[PDB]
């Protein structure tokens, strides 16, 4: 539901930092990488823990997945497809507010 | 047997004794009522100095920046001055005085401060017809002199500005007094001396209220008390008493050249003889007698010092650093109480003036021990001499030398500016008779605590 | 909405720098301008770019000469002002160096004066073989090439290593520019110019922590317990040479993303080292950070043993303070990051409501973070000035302000207590114990008999002098 998505979005906004990295490309990478691991963890799938980057997306995702299960009873009731659908909507919303409509003027500077 | 002046032998500085000229100009300005200095340069030149004053006084003082940025470094910064003046005037309706203090940046790029002042005077007269704001140009490049010289330059420029505007009027009957760079406690002592001697005097600047109360009504009273009117009246004085050759005497001379107010420069009143001679000069110029109350305060000071001098002070070796008027005055005080000031450090490039200071000769004719006076000194000079074997019983100086004393295990009395690492020292006089007494007792109490911590005859502190 | 304060009616551009968060707003439409030019004459809190390089970052190192190429004021002004201890006797705080630039050097150049100062500094302290040279306003303006001087000194003296930073105070708008110039030069020139022994399967750098009152040394007790080697701390209790080894780490843990994100981003780009942002202030935040580090390394059980012990030791005290601090109103007027590291952590762990925040030099990034974490009805101020601080106090009536000492001494006159939000009162303030230390200082600041005494006017025959009952955790 929209309520479930609003719960996930309000959690990420007030808690997480990975969506607020210094450049557009890093925000995009983190939103995709963290939330794909969240989906895995919330649906009992084997997390990816191969490369250093993968391992770090897992670490960020584990905090969010554990917090979402603790905070939101619905997250233990909805099915795999419903979790995936919500996380796809959450990616879209996080890209919209942290990239597309952010007026942060540094986000596209080519150099760090 | 020999008093020798020598310069620092290194080109670089380690552990500077003083700040730069603009810091001293800021200090001069914050003693004026309804004054906010405007420091034309980068932001650090303002904010670090506001912090330094908070360290010494444990108070806020208002100083503004022109916020020089990259565009002004290429095209010039006059528009930053002009904006800064108007933004001050518009947001502080009671503001009356703005010393416009230059920095290394704005001296290097050659901004025309007097031209900006003409623009701002026109703008302010049009926008605020019933207001007068006095804009004083203060040229303080940091690559010469020090905060000592910058203090003196700002005082002089503010006085020139304000007296230029008001000129000579009716005789006031008052003295002008330039005590130099002293603490609120020193100002409180001088006010008492003049009151007891029935001498009307303006003390420039009057910083007593820098030690401001925390009041039931939440009022902020942390201000300079010297007004435009008080500075303007300097033209009308009977005489000027200048206590500090390097900290305001040049304003006394300016008022003598411009307005025929006779200037009397005296030794800075550290210790008994210098206080005595100050009071004799006041008596000479005013025709007023020295009161019995000052004979008594003097006698109480001598009584206290006599409990200390031959027992605890005699033959003890002292190093002193700080402003030149303070260093030279404290060296004379030390000898009155049998201390031996063997190392005097003065921290800036004004050696050609120090070589002519009459107090050097007063030391050369008095001392029975060699004295080294290192000018253009840093505090590494002190540390390096201790590491090479100089044996000291006492250091007198400001708190930025603290680690030298701590590590060498030498007792240290905090004097001069800034004294941030002890509480309340800004309220304790150092000049005058009471000041001599308070200094001597700090020295003894620092030695006493040292004797206890080091177990050095600590049993002796019973029947002295 | 954006706020035009009464004190800014004649500088109305300030409205786009002040956000009052209101219900239902899309915060993307209300992001303060940040990291723009300062308005002259405002009594902005900002410092200079040189400060951001030497005072904040480089000067933290325990074994490095800090050679400030300029007149002596810049050096005097950055000495006796920081609280970053070391484990070698606080060399960093005891000394400052200047080239003592004179008029003749403005006329003829200062490169030989720098060179001479550099050799004197190495001669005076023969045990010290590392140096950072900084430009200042006038040495930038006259074009002295301090990188070329450093090159000559290292040729002439092969046992020293020298790094240089161009950061005159007029560069950028604030301290922020100094951070950037230092970070990028260091990764370009000095990273991967030596290596150290690796003594653990788990290695990290800790990036953006400056050891304020021992913060870094406190956090190090965690890494030692967990068996993680820290290749380098950037720069708390650090060494020059440890920083040359940063490329060796498996993970970069970032706390100060503002000052030090630059080098974490370049380490990821150039060496593939992942960047993990944490909050190393805040009790429950510290637990999250430890759990992420341990999940990355696969040492989760070791993390849970450490967390359990730390909660057993410290949580009862934390909760004692929460009971007494719940509902108190706080302002944070600091550089920027502590706004977003503290607003929600004091709310979660102490029940404290942050009602106003001001950032000297934060970027739009920092405002995204703080507005995301912060409350409705709170003021969010970019580049605040002193008259604005008074107007904000009248609007929100804080019980405590976390700010620097000078502002703390100003607001004391209004009977508002302060905690030093920069250098701390009784720190450290990071980690589990640190948040208890922060809570203790906040508690002792607000519930202070002097505040009550100051409000009594003894002349009022209707007033008595009260006694207050305090407590201790
Ligand atoms: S904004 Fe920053 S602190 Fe200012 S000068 Fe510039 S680098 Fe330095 Fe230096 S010597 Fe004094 S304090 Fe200035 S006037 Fe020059
Ligand atoms: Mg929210
Ligand atoms: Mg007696």
């Amino acid at each position: 539901s929209q309520s479930h998505l609003d719960d996930l979005f309000a959690y990420v906004e007030e808690r997480c930092l990975w969506q607020f990295f210094s450049r557009t490309w890093d925000r995009e990478e983190n939103i995709e990488g963290v939330l794909n691991q969240v989906g895995r963890l919330l649906t009992g799938q084997e997390p990816l823990r191969g490369t250093p980057q993968e391992r770090l997306f897992y670490a960020d995702a584990l905090a969010m997945a554990n917090d979402v299960r603790e905070r939101f009873p619905w997250a233990s009731q909805v099915n795999k497809e419903e979790i995936e659908f919500l996380l796809d909507g959450l990616k879209s919303r996080l890209v919209d507010v942290t990239i597309t409509r952010s007026t942060n003027r540094e986000l596209n500077h080519h150099l760090y | 047997a020999e008093v020798k002046l020598s310069p620092r032998d290194r080109e670089g500085i380690i552990n500077p004794m003083y700040d730069c000229q603009p810091a001293g100009a800021q200090y001069a300005g914050i003693g004026i009522k309804d004054c906010i200095p405007l420091v034309h340069g980068g932001q650090g030149c303002t904010m670090f100095v506001r912090l330094l004053f908070a360290q010494h006084f444990k108070e806020n003082f208002d100083v503004a920046s022109t916020s020089l940025h990259e565009e002004s470094a290429v095209f010039g910064g006059a528009k930053r001055v002009e904006e800064g003046v108007l933004v001050l005037a518009r947001r502080y309706p009671n503001l009356r005085v703005i010393p416009i203090i230059t920095t290394c940046s704005t001296e290097v790029i050659g901004d025309d401060i007097e031209g900006s002042i003409r623009v701002c005077n026109r703008a302010l007269e049009a926008e605020f017809p019933d207001r007068k704001i006095y804009l004083a140009p203060v040229h303080t490049p940091s690559f010469k002199g020090s905060h000592v010289t910058g203090y003196a330059e700002c005082v002089k420029s503010v006085f020139k500005t304000i007296t230029d505007a008001h000129g000579k009027g009716q005789p006031s009957g008052k003295l002008n007094v330039f005590p130099g760079w002293v603490n609120p406690g020193d100002v409180v002592l001088l006010k008492r001396y003049f009151k007891e001697m029935d001498v009307e005097a303006n003390i420039y600047m009057d910083t007593e209220d820098f030690d401001s109360p925390m009041l039931p009504n939440k009022s902020i009273e942390t201000h300079g008390r010297t007004t435009v009117e008080d500075i303007a009246d300097s033209a009308n004085a009977l005489a000027t008493l200048s206590l500090a050759r390097y900290e305001g005497n040049t304003t006394g001379e300016l008022l003598q050249k411009t307005f025929a107010v006779p200037n009397a420069l005296v030794n800075t009143p550290y210790g008994i003889k210098n206080t005595d001679d100050m009071l004799r000069k006041i008596a000479e110029v005013t025709g007023k007698e020295i009161p019995e109350s000052l004979v008594r305060e003097r006698g109480i000071a001598l009584d206290a010092l006599a409990d200390l001098a031959h027992m605890f002070f005699a033959n003890k070796k002292v190093a002193i650093f700080g402003h030149p008027d303070l260093v030279l005055g404290l060296a004379q005080f030390c000898m009155e109480v049998e201390l031996e000031p063997v190392l005097l450090l003065i921290g800036d490039d004004q050696g050609n003036k120090y070589k002519k200071d009459p107090r050097i000769e007063e030391l050369k004719n008095t001392a029975h021990f060699d004295i080294e006076i290192v000018h253009n000194a840093d505090l590494w000079e002190l540390e390096k001499r201790i590491n090479a074997g100089l044996q000291l019983d006492l250091i007198m100086g400001h708190s930025k030398g603290r680690y030298v004393a701590i590590e060498a295990n030498i007792p240290m009395v905090r004097v001069g500016f800034p004294t941030f690492d002890r509480a309340g020292l800004y309220r304790k006089p150092s000049i005058g008779y009471q000041g001599a007494m308070e200094l001597g007792e700090m020295i003894a109490n620092a030695m006493f605590a040292h004797m206890e911590y080091t177990r050095n005859k600590e049993w002796i502190l019973n029947t002295w | 909405p954006m706020v035009l304060l009464e004190c800014d009616k004649d500088i109305p551009e300030r409205q786009k720098h002040i956000y009052l968060k209101a219900p239902n707003e899309d915060t993307r439409e209300f992001l303060p301008i940040a990291n723009a030019a300062t308005i002259p004459g405002t009594l902005s809190e900002r410092g200079c770019a040189f400060c951001g390089a030497k005072l904040v970052i480089g000067g933290v190192l325990k074994d490095t000469i800090q050679m400030i190429h300029g007149p002596l004021g810049c050096a005097y002004d950055t000495w006796h002002t920081k609280r970053y201890p070391t484990d070698n006797g606080h060399f960093n705080m005891k000394y400052v160096w200047s080239t003592d630039m004179k008029e003749s050097h403005v006329v003829f150049g200062g490169e030989k004066r720098l060179e001479k100062s550099m050799h004197e500094a190495f001669d005076e302290m023969p045990d010290i073989k590392r140096m950072i040279v900084y430009t200042t306003c006038p040495t930038a303006l006259i074009g002295d090439d301090i990188k070329a001087v450093a090159k000559k000194v290292m040729k002439d003296r092969p046992d020293v290593d020298v790094f240089t930073v161009e950061c005159p105070g007029f560069s950028g708008v604030s301290q922020s520019k100094g951070h950037h110039v230092l970070n990028i030069g260091w990764i370009n020139e000095k990273v991967e110019t030596m290596e150290k022994e690796i003594t653990s399967e788990y290695t990290m750098n800790f990036i953006g922590d400056f050891n304020i009152q021992g913060d870094t040394q406190l956090l190090q007790t965690y890494w030692d317990r967990l068996g993680i080697q820290v290749v380098a701390h950037f720069t708390g209790n650090g060494t020059y040479d440890d920083l040359r080894c940063m490329h060796q780490a498996q993970l970069n843990v970032v706390n100060c993303a503002r000052s030090s994100g630059y080098i974490a981003n370049e380490l990821k780009k150039r060496y593939g080292i992942p960047r993990l942002d944490i909050d190393s202030w805040g009790f429950n935040y510290m637990a999250e950070g430890i759990r992420k580090i341990c999940a990355f390394f696969g040492i989760e059980e070791k993390g849970e043993e450490l967390i359990a012990e730390e909660y057993a030791k410290w949580k009862p005290k934390l909760d004692w303070y929460k009971e007494r601090l719940q509902g108190k109103k706080m302002a944070i007027w600091t550089g920027g990051p502590r706004l977003w590291h503290w607003t929600k952590s004091v709310e979660d762990d102490l029940g404290v409501q942050v009602v106003a925040m001001s950032s000297k030099f934060g970027h739009e990034e920092d405002f995204e973070k703080v507005i995301a974490r912060g409350k409705e009805g709170t003021y969010y101020i970019d580049d605040g000035n002193e008259l604005e601080f008074f107007e904000i106090i009248d609007l929100v009536k804080p019980d405590v302000i976390f700010t620097g000492p000078r502002v703390g001494e100003l607001v004391k006159k209004l009977h508002i207590p302060y905690v030093n939000g920069h250098g701390y009162h009784n720190g450290p303030y990071m980690g589990f114990e640190g948040f208890v230390n922060l809570a203790r200082d906040m508690y002792n600041a607000v519930h202070n008999p002097l505040r009550h005494l100051a409000a009594v006017d003894i002349r009022d025959k209707s007033q008595t002098t009260p006694v207050i009952v305090r407590g201790a955790a």
